[PDB]
């Protein structure tokens, strides 16, 4: 309510010429009584620009007892300016990322933390301090420790935040906990990011790293139409797209993966999806593996690797090969997840055709043993993504089920009714033609 | 914790024991007691015997449960693992390895036929599942049980 703007532009160029004489003690006990008077007057302006003297004054002393004392003592006066003390911390935050020594630097940032604990004024400084101590740690070497101060904070709440730093929090805090390894809690903090985010003005280079952390996540146990889908993501994106390698390998990714996934009604419409598009012709031999296995006939592993076996796994000069069949276990794993859907596939095409077959015959077809064409279909069975029941004396697999006289009399009428659409389409071409032809 | 012992000793009746066991659990974390430990597997046991074994991952990764990881919430896991995955043989696996755990615990005795039982009907539906004529010899290979038990229990199945 009393300005006191005149009296601290006089005062302060004051009280910094005996700062730098090395009047330190009476210039803070002077700058400390303006600042009580300043904060009982209410005067924000005032009260900050005292704050930020003081701070900057103490710190250009090496004086850094002292510092974290004022530091602390401002932040707990009664009644304090909450604009005041933002405007310090800022400050101060501006000078922890000019000091250079390790635990100074630890000392310093951990005395802002306690100050900025829990103040909605002071959060983004907070978080920032909380990234920079982390990546301390990190650099230090170490990664739990890291990880866990990262995850203690919640990004997706700070309201005076930009969405752009709170989606870098959360990228860092996924690949923090990745690095820990730490899967459950990865997927957690994942679930905060907003996809639709990534379409705005810029977002690329985020989209891309929290797609990749996506795809890692995934891939660790095995989530293939998931992985497809982010290299789709990835594969849209107009940075990737501009340069012919990358978008030559997210497709190969992509089309990998898709033939991967386990079959299923999304797994088949985005395989249709996949094949419909005309930026495949420049990737002929993954064209190839797609369209057979988007065709209904009987496909040879042996075939398979004879074909395209050096090309999906060792590559080319001119294709370079992908890490999705490396030599890596991960590599070893996917190549017999490949060969089980392999397997899978010739069993659903010779359940669509076929009503009884012979064990010996689909273990023949199969290129398997007995033994182990019967554990594939019963698996198969047991998890209900096919229909098969084994008649072990006989060994004859059928694959139709049970028809009810209902079910025979409904197909009966089906028949029927068909049958009289029929009449009435061939009636209405019949009477077309007569018009046609015969009124000359 | 004594009232879940009694009430899950032969009532038959799981829902109020794992509640009561939640209770002391709840009640000795509290006081940062020692036998918080057996307050859990009681009522992991609790939950394998109530047939939801998908629960126990829940159970034991519970903000409260975290400190208490450790052998006998290993022990129980891999128990309620073998359950799901409908494995005799893993839970004859889990028994040989945790004996200390499961086999020295006087209630977890006293349950481990019951669970026995259960686990040996579920196995040889999942294994006959995929099957009309299916040989009883086979049954008993796949099973690693005695043809003439395999076939006594399925006879009391089909009764």
């Amino acid at each position: 309510e009393v300005d006191y703007s005149a009296t601290v532009d006089q005062r302060l160029p004051e009280c910094a010429k005996l700062a730098k004489e090395g009047r330190l003690q009476e210039v803070i006990e002077t700058l400390l009584s303006l600042e009580k008077q300043t904060r009982t007057a209410s005067d924000m302006v005032s009260t900050s620009r005292i704050l930020v003297a003081v701070v900057k004054m103490c710190y250009e002393a090496k004086e850094w007892d002292l510092l974290n004392e004022n530091i602390m003592l401002l932040s707990k006066r009664r009644s304090q300016l909450k604009q005041a003390v933002a405007k310090m911390v800022q400050q101060c935050c501006t000078y922890v990322e000019e000091i250079t020594d390790l635990p100074i630097k630890l000392r310093l940032i951990d005395t802002l933390r306690m100050v900025t604990e829990g103040k909605i004024y002071v959060e983004i400084e907070r978080a920032r301090l909380t990234k920079t101590l982390a990546t301390i740690k990190e650099q230090n070497g170490d990664v739990k420790e890291a990880a866990s101060i990262l995850q203690e904070l919640q990004v997706e709440t700070y309201g005076s935040m930009e969405k752009k730093e709170r989606v870098e929090f959360i990228l860092e805090q996924m690949r923090l906990c990745l690095a820990v390894k730490d899967y459950i809690r990865t997927q957690i903090i994942s679930k905060k990011i907003n996809t639709k985010f990534f379409q705005e003005e810029n977002t690329e280079k985020l989209k891309l790293k929290y797609y990749n952390l996506m795809i890692q996540l995934d891939q660790h146990e095995g989530s293939y139409l998931s992985i497809c889908k982010h290299y789709r993501a990835i594969y849209d994106t107009p940075c990737i797209q501009a340069e012919s390698e990358k978008w030559q390998q997210a497709l190969k990714s992509v089309v990998l993966y898709v033939i991967l996934a386990p079959f299923d009604n999304e797994q088949s419409d985005l395989v249709h999806r996949i094949s419909g598009d005309k930026k495949l012709e420049e990737i002929p031999k993954y064209k190839d593996l797609l369209k057979l296995f988007t065709t209904m006939e009987l496909m040879r592993w042996s075939t398979l690797v004879e074909d395209y076996g050096m090309e999906l796994r060792k590559g080319s000069l001119e294709s370079p090969a992908t890490d999705v069949f490396g030599s890596t276990e991960e590599g070893e794993k996917r190549w017999k997840d490949l060969k089980n859907r392999v397997v899978e596939h010739n069993i659903r095409i010779m359940a669509k055709y076929y009503t009884r077959i012979t064990m010996k015959r689909m273990a023949q077809l199969l290129d398997l043993s007995v033994d182990e064409s019967e554990a594939f279909l019963s698996n198969l069975v047991v998890n209900k993504t096919i229909f098969a029941k084994v008649d072990r004396l006989a060994g004859i697999i059928n694959f139709q089920r049970p028809k009810d006289p209902n079910n025979l009399l409904n197909d009966w009428s089906q028949k029927l009714n068909s049958l009289m659409s029929l009449v009435n389409k061939t009636t209405h071409l019949i009477a077309k033609e007569e018009m046609i032809h015969n009124l000359q | 914790m004594q009232s879940g012992i009694i009430h899950a000793a032969e009532e038959k009746d799981w829902k109020t024991a794992y509640s009561y066991f939640y209770e002391a659990f709840e009640g000795y974390d509290s006081i940062d007691s020692p036998k918080a430990i057996t307050s859990l597997k009681y009522m992991l046991l609790c939950k394998i015997m109530l047939n939801t074994p998908e629960d126990v991952q829940a159970l034991v990764s519970g903000k409260l449960a975290l400190r208490y990881a450790g052998r006998q919430t290993e022990a129980l896991k891999c128990v309620a693992q073998a359950s799901k995955n409908r494995s005799l043989a893993d839970f004859e696996k889990a028994l040989t390895d945790y004996r200390a755990e499961l086999r020295d615990d006087p209630i977890i005795s006293t349950h481990l036929a019951k669970l026995y039982d259960n686990l040996l009907e579920q196995n040889l539906i999942r294994v006959i599942e995929p099957f009309s004529r299916v040989q009883i010899e086979h049954i008993s290979s796949l099973i690693k049980l005695s043809k003439a038990d395999v076939e006594r229990k399925l006879s009391q199945m089909i009764l």
